[PDB]
């Protein structure tokens, strides 16, 4: 669009409520894919993503897996794993929204999440 | 027609004394019973910068009737202060079917090509053909009498090929 | 000092209308509608309204097919259950003669079998509420005594025979 | 079922339900060795 | 002919045999089935032989090669390739139909992503 | 195995919410029962729109 | 009718042209690429046509432009991690207590999965106020559910059908695993 | 030289199906065409053809509000059987086992223990 422009957007709304907020200590992010270099394309938007929104990421590669079986036939599956750290509950509903919509066909992710939470009251101190 | 200005005026200030907002289906019969018209400017002035959502079945009807004054009027930053408040927000939802997206968009182009210098003619012709409407003849006819008056005769082939 | 922030909150298509406030206009294709193909990108206005009137033509007769036999696409396998994606059913299923089954053909918009049903229901001696009788007019005046797909009003039709017999008349009937 | 069940407790391949559909390529992740 | 005297073009799926699936040809169907821990693997494959069988006699003749059915969530895109033989108007009938009975026949968002081509792309000749 | 650890033992079953009174081996598999717990759509829908007209 | 690959300029905003993921169109991307063994004295084939590059789940909706653009707009949604927790050392300081709860992205119609309920309960004891004698009978109630390597109790909980419930279910049990430890009963004494 | 809005009012004021079918026609004056594929997956999340993200494996499924409590605790159903017996110990295996069961919901685990109940009833 050279001229034609939209002269004004309609910013979707996010309200700041008054609960406070989830806090992730690390969310594990493997995801299981057939082909290696969909999962670097895959691995590669995702840590730009996680720079883009300041998250901390790294990431490494488990052992593939391959399952064999009767001529002979096999399926092999292989693992890329992204683990952030410190990120709190929004930034982390907001990236996993927009990487598990971005999602690649054929792949598949499992998000491990660890909040971390405080010892309720009721076991601060022994029953009298 | 001409004797029901005044009382149309009265039940439009009646209107916002009271407190009721007009929609765009009021301004829409204001602006075609005064078309049979510098009200218009006193409309737009008023709508400028405002997002608008469905309270009339005739709000669709609004800025096909717009344009159609501007192209009567043959002034161009009227038609540019329309099509702004079209562009502004969710705005574009009121062009109305298809019928009226492309009378609307006809009415424009018509208006840019005979007003607007090549260049920037040019850069509307681009933006707007195809992704918006498609155009007819007559729009192609005044086209061509632009790049006449601007003597860009170097560019016809180019409106023959999209033409074709 | 732990100081937790608040919970941020959106709907839940926020992030896709944001993303989508991201992108402008491509102004070298035609509208999102059509086909990308070359083959099948309209060239002119009036090839454009015949390819959408044939897609809508193809939606439709993919509809009645749907509602025509509920039986083979009643199986559902969608979790979290999609009603929109399920059979319309349009027939009335209260057969006995009673003032539900009327209520039924009113809701269904069944003018003609609506009215059917109020007439069995005088003959029988039941004597229907005044609601109902309001929504049987309701539907008559706003359909003036044909199904729903202008009309001229006729004169002794549905509507003035069932307003004439109203015991009571309140406001909203007339 | 439940009621035997009950009275009960008192007292191929089948993962896809196929050598066409893999060797024509039509079975995700499935490829000879 | 005499009994010693014995001693048609091709696409690219057609061309490549099996052993090829992961070397040179790819998958036609792409989903998550068949991963590991992913479950429904059979499903996926029933739905995708009752698409091919579907597409195959609602576009006959047209279909120029093997279709192609990624799924992405619950989506389900069709990327079929077609022939510049029959009108657009009867492509358009025929996407929107077969959408709507995909969508209300697999309870799921389907879609359908025709690709025209003059002829067949022929790689080779066996 | 001290009398203790099996009241230890016996304790810990019963904020688990394990069994209790004695298991015979042949009655633990109750425990496991309550543990845990189309051709022709596919032929009539092909026939029917073959029969409309929309299918081969 | 001609591709309209020969209308896109050199200097065009890509992301307009792929704002989604959407299947490879070869006459929307403006790239000469091939995809095809090629046959003897031949050439990879071109793109018009080819089905190997209709079947490449292709990343033309993201690239790095559109992936800045799209992490530029989506800050509006983010919070900030509390400063005051700069590493581990205080997270398990401040916040005794690890959830750890899994979600599953599969592609079909159900988007149920039987393995989202688990959820798993860490807590080092040392961060329990627990006397000797306390300290000694919790961990022998747990039993192998505590490791005297790292001094952490794990709780798994998959007995409900929901999480949630899982997650009050595991935390009721630490409730009451603590408030039997801290009891003394009649038959302890005769240790 | 003044705008239209400035002059003589009429001073005349001071400050079922009919319903839906003119809330369907307001629904029209808006009704466009999609736009591009962003407005696609926005129409398909809000008709609910769409899955909702971030993934929730859990989404349209809440078991009837139960708490665990209803399902980790079945043994108030069994007040009505002995007390003390061998009916008791089957009973205790039996709920045991419908306790550890995550693939049922509360109401089909108190009608096994009804059936139960029956059965012995009747023997």
């Amino acid at each position: 669009l050279h001229v034609d422009v939209p002269k004004d957007l309609t910013k979707p709304v996010v309200t700041i409520s008054d609960e406070p907020d989830i806090l992730y200590k690390r969310l594990s992010v493997l995801v299981k894919g057939h082909d290696k270099a969909v999962l670097d394309s895959y691995e590669y938007f995702a840590v730009l993503a996680a720079k883009e929104l300041g998250i901390s990421i790294k990431v490494h590669e488990p052992p593939r897996k391959i399952e064999r079986f009767t001529v002979q036939y096999e399926m092999r599956t292989l693992y890329r794993c992204l683990e952030l750290e410190h990120l709190t509950g929004s930034t982390a509903d907001v990236y996993l929204e927009y990487i598990q919509r971005n999602l690649p066909e054929g792949v598949a992710m499992e998000v491990t999440k660890t909040q971390l939470e405080q010892l309720p009251e009721h076991i601060k101190e022994p029953i009298w | 027609h001409v004797f029901a200005r005044s009382p149309a005026l009265q039940v439009l200030r009646e209107m916002k004394a009271i407190g009721i907002e007009p929609s765009l289906a009021t301004y829409h019969h204001i602006i075609r019973l005064f078309d049979q018209s510098f009200i218009i400017y006193d409309i737009m002035n008023e709508l400028m910068g405002k997002r608008f959502s469905p309270k009339d079945p005739d709000d669709d009807k609004f800025f096909q009737s717009a344009m159609s004054i501007c192209s009567s009027l043959r002034d161009l930053e009227l038609a540019y202060q329309v099509h702004g408040l079209l562009k502004t927000g969710d705005n574009w939802k009121f062009i109305g079917p298809d019928q009226h997206r492309n009378f609307y968009y006809s009415k424009f182009f018509d208006l840019i090509c005979l007003m607007e210098q090549i260049d920037v003619t040019l850069k509307w012709y681009e933006d707007l053909i195809p992704s918006a409407y498609f155009p007819h003849s007559q729009t192609m006819i005044h086209l061509l009498q632009a790049l006449d008056v601007a003597n860009r005769l170097e560019v016809i082939p180019k409106i023959w090929k999209d033409s074709k | 000092e732990v100081v937790i922030p608040k919970k941020k909150t959106w709907d839940k298509v926020a992030v896709l209308q944001a993303l989508a406030s991201t992108v402008n206009r491509d102004t070298t294709a035609v509208p999102y509608v059509f086909q990308d193909d070359p083959y099948l990108m309209p060239a002119s206005s009036l090839e454009s309204r015949s390819f959408l009137l044939a897609k809508k033509s193809g939606e439709n007769v993919a509809k009645f097919i749907i509602n025509s036999y509920p039986k083979y696409f009643q199986k559902d396998i969608a979790e979290p259950h999609i009603p929109c994606l399920m059979p319309e059913y349009f027939e009335p299923q209260i057969k006995d003669i009673s003032e539900a089954a009327l209520k039924e053909r009113i809701e269904l918009r069944k003018v003609k079998a609506s009215v059917d049903m109020f007439d069995q229901l005088l003959q029988a001696g039941t004597t229907v509420s005044l609601e109902t009788t309001n929504s049987l007019l309701d539907l008559l005046c706003y359909y003036g005594d044909q199904e729903p797909s202008g009309v001229t009003w006729r004169a002794k039709n549905n509507a003035e025979r069932i307003f004439s017999l109203m015991p009571e008349k309140n406001e909203h009937s007339y | 079922a439940d009621e035997r069940l009950r009275i009960n407790s008192l007292r191929v391949k089948r993962r896809w339900r196929f050598r066409h559909l893999a060797d024509h390529g039509q079975l995700s992740g499935i490829q000879r060795a | 002919r005499e009994l010693p005297c014995a001693w048609k073009p091709v696409t690219y799926e057609e061309a490549h045999a099996p052993h090829y699936i992961a070397h040179r040809k790819g998958w036609l169907s792409l989903h998550t089935g068949n991963l590991d821990g992913e479950d429904h693997a059979a499903e996926r494959t029933v739905e995708d032989v009752f698409l091919r069988k579907f597409m195959w006699g609602t576009f006959p003749g047209c279909l120029a090669d093997q279709l192609v059915l990624k799924r992405r969530g619950n989506q389900l895109e069709i990327c079929a390739v077609v022939l510049r033989q029959l009108s657009p108007h009867k492509y358009y009938f025929l996407v929107g139909y077969s959408e709507t009975l995909l969508s209300y026949f697999y309870k799921c968002p389907v879609r359908l992503h025709l690709q025209t081509v003059p002829s067949k792309v022929v790689y080779k000749y066996l | 195995l001290s009398e203790y650890a099996f009241r230890m033992s016996r304790l810990s079953a019963r904020l688990f919410g394990e069994v209790t009174r004695p298991t015979n081996s042949k009655s633990m598999k109750v425990v496991k029962l309550f543990s845990e717990l189309n051709h022709h759509t596919y032929a009539e829908l092909m026939q029917t729109l073959r029969f409309l007209g929309l299918y081969r | 009718l001609p591709p309209r690959t020969e209308k896109m300029a050199v200097d065009q905003d890509w992301p307009s042209v792929y704002p989604v993921a959407a299947p490879f169109k070869p006459s929307a991307v403006p790239l000469p690429v091939r995809m095809g063994y090629p046959v003897k004295k031949g050439v990879p084939m071109a793109k018009e046509g080819n089905l190997e590059l209709l079947k490449i789940p292709n990343f033309l909706h993201l690239t790095p432009v559109a992936i800045k653009k799209h992490c530029e707009a989506l800050k509006d949604f983010c919070t900030e991690w509390p400063a005051a927790l700069d590493s581990d050392e205080k997270c398990e300081k401040h916040f005794p207590i690890e959830i750890d709860s899994t979600d599953y992205v599969s592609s079909g119609p159900s988007v149920r999965n039987p393995r989202a309920r688990v959820v798993v309960l860490r807590v080092k004891l040392s961060s329990l106020n627990l006397d000797d004698h306390a300290k000694k009978k919790l961990i022998k109630l747990v039993g192998e559910r505590y490791c005297k390597t790292t001094d952490v109790l794990t709780i798994k909980t998959d007995r409900c059908p929901l999480r949630r419930q899982n997650y009050d279910y595991a935390v009721y049990l630490l409730t009451v695993l603590y408030h039997e430890s801290w009891n003394t009963e009649e038959w302890e004494k005769s240790k | 030289r003044k705008n239209i809005f400035t002059g003589k009012r009429l001073n005349i004021f001071d400050m079922s199906l009919w319903d839906v079918e003119f809330a369907k026609q307001l629904a029209t004056v808006n009704e466009q065409p999609l736009q591009n594929g962003f407005e696609e997956l926005i129409q398909w999340t809000k008709e609910g053809k769409l899955w909702e993200f971030p993934i929730n494996n859990e989404a349209g499924f809440d078991d009837d509000g139960s708490e665990f409590h209803e399902h980790i605790f079945l043994e108030k159903h069994l007040e009505s059987f002995p007390k003390q017996g061998p009916i008791r110990h089957f009973m205790e295996l039996v709920t045991c086992g419908l306790s550890k069961n995550p693939y049922l919901s509360v109401k089909q685990k108190v009608e096994h223990i009804e059936w139960f109940r029956n059965y012995f009833n009747e023997k």
